[PDB]
RNA sequence: UUUGGAGAGUUUGAUCCUGGCUCAGGACGAACGCUGGCGGCGUGCUUAACACAUGCAAGUCGAACGGAAAGGCCCUUUCGGGGGUACUCGAGUGGCGAACGGGUGAGUAACACGUGGGUGAUCUGCCCUGCACUUUGGGAUAAGCCUGGGAAACUGGGUCUAAUACCGAAUACACCCUGCUGGUCGCAUGGCCUGGUAGGGGAAAGCUUUUGCGGUGUGGGAUGGGCCCGCGGCCUAUCAGCUUGUUGGUGGGGUGAUGGCCUACCAAGGCGACGACGGGUAGCCGGCCUGAGAGGGUGACCGGCCACACUGGGACUGAGAUACGGCCCAGACUCCUACGGGAGGCAGCAGUGGGGAAUAUUGCACAAUGGGCGCAAGCCUGAUGCAGCGACGCCGCGUGAGGGAUGACGGCCUUCGGGUUGUAAACCUCUUUCAGCACAGACGAAGCGCAAGUGACGGUAUGUGCAGAAGAAGGACCGGCCAACUACGUGCCAGCAGCCGCGGUAAUACGUAGGGUCCGAGCGUUGUCCGGAAUUACUGGGCGUAAAGAGCUCGUAGGUGGUUUGUCGCGUUGUUCGUGAAAACUCACAGCUUAACUGUGGGCGUGCGGGCGAUACGGGCAGACUAGAGUACUGCAG
């Protein structure tokens, strides 16, 4: 059951998170198939970016994400799309 | 960390004036010390870390900060001397100095590190700023009160305002367009001579 | 069609060449010596893969069962307690996780690693989704009760209970096997067209009344694996033969899959000078440093694999094992004992002892994200976020100023005229960053809940006020290489030193003073690696004398060929689609006030895979001639 995992990088004082599509039970860093959005909250809007063909592409071939990527996919509006109850909306904030 | 010391040691020794007004360099040319007048051999290494040291001293810059500057000038693809010639002048307190807004080098840089000087709207307090092309520099009113920046300002008939500086009004307000050129920057020294030392 | 290469000193009376050494540059998981202020961002046992005091790092279901030891309620009460309740639950059955996540580099020169495909030769629970069914019977055990051994761990004997625990039987006709009959494909058995054909065989379990999940099988996809190979990548003949399941065939067993994977029977060879077998070292790679490049060195951190878990072995379980905190046995060490016997494996997060030059805190949380369980709520997670220590490193900031004399003390020299520290200083004014004292005070969370709330970090980061230049600088060098000199004190002593080299009474080289130079919250020493070193020379060296032509021939293997007369295109370029994981490097953009840091999208990703299009050189192959060579005829000198 390959799952939406966050791959950590990087530093200590600032987590790194990599919206991979791969296997679910190798490791947090483990291998990676292939990369699709990257996550990182430390920035103050903590802008999100996700391929929304692949990411599509992704949930029908059954890639089973994890609540936080559900909401966050859904904050992107990928969740309205696929699912189609409220549509494709676009609410995201932009930097100033 | 700063430069303390006096700052007239540094034209003293070195032979060539730094600030411009220093009546001991010409009151005494020769460096101090009890042997100052000592003949020295010729080198070429010699003249050479004496431009490069010429330069730091006279802009105050930081020796990791220079040799960053240095390895950036190079990377760059445009020529190396005019690209650090830029990258050098970018700096915020040569800026505001040639500007018109500071009577020396170490006073713009006192005055932006204490923060008199706002960035578009956003606070900057930071000697070693960065200004690229299009830039608006503003001053906030508390520093319009402080006495010194309105000497400064009414005072402000040192050497010409260059071509890609220009003041507008009585607020100081400092712009850049775009990038000069060597012959119309006539910046004294010899850029040759740093860019061949760092080669070595 | 664009980007980037420095030398100097040192042999001689003198120079030129060759040749050696040393120095100026960058970097470290560094250390010692002096000094030392804060804040942000990294890093942290490289030796002893040595033994380890204690506590943590793996748990969840009453909506599975029997039950009620400890909590609640309701009848009771003599306050000893007696009944139901399923809200709740100790322990017991039964599942799920447990092979997840974290750690280290001892062995390993191997399909172990990267790249490139592969499987007509495999399997795969939990996920989603198109498509049949879920009938029935039986018995027992833990738990509990009684009892024994025994300090203990732990065990036996008797009685007894239920289940999604256990086992039959009823269907299956779409699968799994064996014998008989067609089309396609080639890459060969044979595969595909679920080919057709006759016979044989094959499974389930229900719960909840709610955003519903389960059981057995494989036409389709994806992940995960296992296996085989072209190619690559240390030194060493002062390591020349190695091997006997070894090599090959056939028949059997074997495994998910073919196979000397194992056995029997047949034959004698395979590997070997285009370095086998031996010996030493070592995890491999994207990367890092150096260098213009070639190349050299190397494997910090992160990340892709590999191998291991005190040493050596072995096996069960499972869709999945080197099974680290699983099992069994043998060793060494430690511990408890009532002497009858038992318990262990920090190379998990911290910490201690020892080695060392040395490397941290027995800290806070699931707030965010990954992982496991469960319909969800919810639970756990030293993974992770954070904080504390340490100038160890890439990066930013602070210890102030403007003016002020032909230049006030005092020191050091003097030629006794004076010159030095010096705009330095005392002074008159300024803003006072960051620490200090107060107020406000985040985002990090369109997240989760049908609840009323949820941030460890942190009451920090960040803004708004208050007082005061008030709290803030040192380290090396100063003979030439190599930017920086004089005096004072001992003179072949005491001592310096990277090369030359410096003191035998008047040292710019020793020690002290001043003075100047370099660098700076770091300064030097030390060790490793590259460059200069064209000093291992492919680009890019020589062999007369400095190091070198073996004593010289014949000649095997290899390397290289005198003209033009002919195909296939195996040395090769001729263009295109097709890989180059992520990360890093280079270009431009953008955000944290700029600083490290990271936020987005490109680009980069220098090698290798197949289909389509070329034939000038650089090879084999398919035919002829001769300028090298040889023979043939006549002479020749030795
Ligand atoms: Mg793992
Ligand atoms: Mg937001
Ligand atoms: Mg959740
Ligand atoms: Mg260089
Ligand atoms: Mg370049
Ligand atoms: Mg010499
Ligand atoms: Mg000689
Ligand atoms: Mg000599
Ligand atoms: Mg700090
Ligand atoms: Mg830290
Ligand atoms: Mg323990
Ligand atoms: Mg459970
Ligand atoms: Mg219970
Ligand atoms: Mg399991
Ligand atoms: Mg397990
Ligand atoms: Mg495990
Ligand atoms: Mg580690
Ligand atoms: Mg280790
Ligand atoms: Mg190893
Ligand atoms: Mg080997
Ligand atoms: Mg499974
Ligand atoms: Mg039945
Ligand atoms: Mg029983
Ligand atoms: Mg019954
Ligand atoms: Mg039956
Ligand atoms: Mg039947
Ligand atoms: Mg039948
Ligand atoms: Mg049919
Ligand atoms: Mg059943
Ligand atoms: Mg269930
Ligand atoms: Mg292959
Ligand atoms: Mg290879
Ligand atoms: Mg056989
Ligand atoms: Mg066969
Ligand atoms: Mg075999
Ligand atoms: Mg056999
Ligand atoms: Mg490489
Ligand atoms: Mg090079
Ligand atoms: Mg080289
Ligand atoms: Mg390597
Ligand atoms: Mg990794
Ligand atoms: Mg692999
Ligand atoms: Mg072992
Ligand atoms: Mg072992
Ligand atoms: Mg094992
Ligand atoms: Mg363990
Ligand atoms: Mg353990
Ligand atoms: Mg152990
Ligand atoms: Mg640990
Ligand atoms: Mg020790
Ligand atoms: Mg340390
Ligand atoms: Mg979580
Ligand atoms: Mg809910
Ligand atoms: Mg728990
Ligand atoms: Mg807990
Ligand atoms: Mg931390
Ligand atoms: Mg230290
Ligand atoms: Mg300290
Ligand atoms: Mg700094
Ligand atoms: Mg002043
Ligand atoms: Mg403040
Ligand atoms: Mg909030
Ligand atoms: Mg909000
Ligand atoms: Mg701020
Ligand atoms: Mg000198
Ligand atoms: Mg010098
Ligand atoms: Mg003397
Ligand atoms: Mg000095
Ligand atoms: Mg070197
Ligand atoms: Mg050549
Ligand atoms: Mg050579
Ligand atoms: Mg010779
Ligand atoms: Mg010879
Ligand atoms: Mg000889
Ligand atoms: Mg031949
Ligand atoms: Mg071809
Ligand atoms: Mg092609
Ligand atoms: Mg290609
Ligand atoms: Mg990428
Ligand atoms: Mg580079
Ligand atoms: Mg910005
Ligand atoms: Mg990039
Ligand atoms: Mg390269
Ligand atoms: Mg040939
Ligand atoms: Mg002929
Ligand atoms: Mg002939
Ligand atoms: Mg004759």
């Amino acid at each position: 059951a390959v799952k939406i995992k966050l791959t950590r990088l990087g530093k200590i004082r600032n987590p790194q998170y990599r919206i991979i599509v791969a296997d679910a039970r190798t490791r947090r860093d483990g291998r990676a198939i292939e990369v699709i959005g990257r996550y990182h909250p430390k920035e103050e809007p903590s802008l999100i970016q996700i391929d929304s063909e692949r990411a599509q592409y992704w949930l029908g071939v059954g890639a089973q994400p994890t609540e936080p990527v559900l909401a966050l996919l859904k904050i992107t509006g990928d969740w309205q799309k696929f699912k189609g109850l409220p549509g494709a909306e676009g609410t995201l904030k932009v930097k100033e | 960390a700063r430069y303390t010391g006096p700052a007239t040691r540094k034209s003293r020794r070195l032979g060539v004036d730094l600030v411009g007004g220093d009546q001991s360099f010409e009151k005494r040319p020769y460096p101090p010390g009890q042997h100052g007048r000592a003949r020295i051999k010729e080198s070429e290494y010699r003249q050479q870390l004496q431009e490069k040291q010429k330069a730091r001293f006279s802009y105050g810059v930081m020796e990791k900060q220079f040799r960053r500057y240095y390895e950036e000038a190079n990377r760059q693809p445009g020529k190396t001397g005019d690209n650090l010639l830029r990258i050098l002048e970018s700096r915020l307190d040569n800026v505001v100095y040639r500007a018109g807004l500071a009577r020396t080098r170490r006073m713009a840089r006192q005055l932006v590190s204490h923060g008199h000087f706002l960035v578009n709207g956003v606070k900057v307090d930071i000697p070693s700023y960065r200004v690229s092309q299009y830039d608006i520099i503003d001053v906030k009113e508390k520093s319009l009160n402080t006495l010194p920046f309105q000497i400064a300002r009414e005072t402000a008939g040192e050497r010409p305002i260059p071509s890609w500086l220009q003041v507008v009004g009585e607020r100081q307000r400092i712009l850049v367009h775009q990038l000069p050129e060597r012959a119309q920057i006539d910046v004294p020294l010899t850029e040759q001579l740093i860019v061949e030392l760092y080669s070595k």
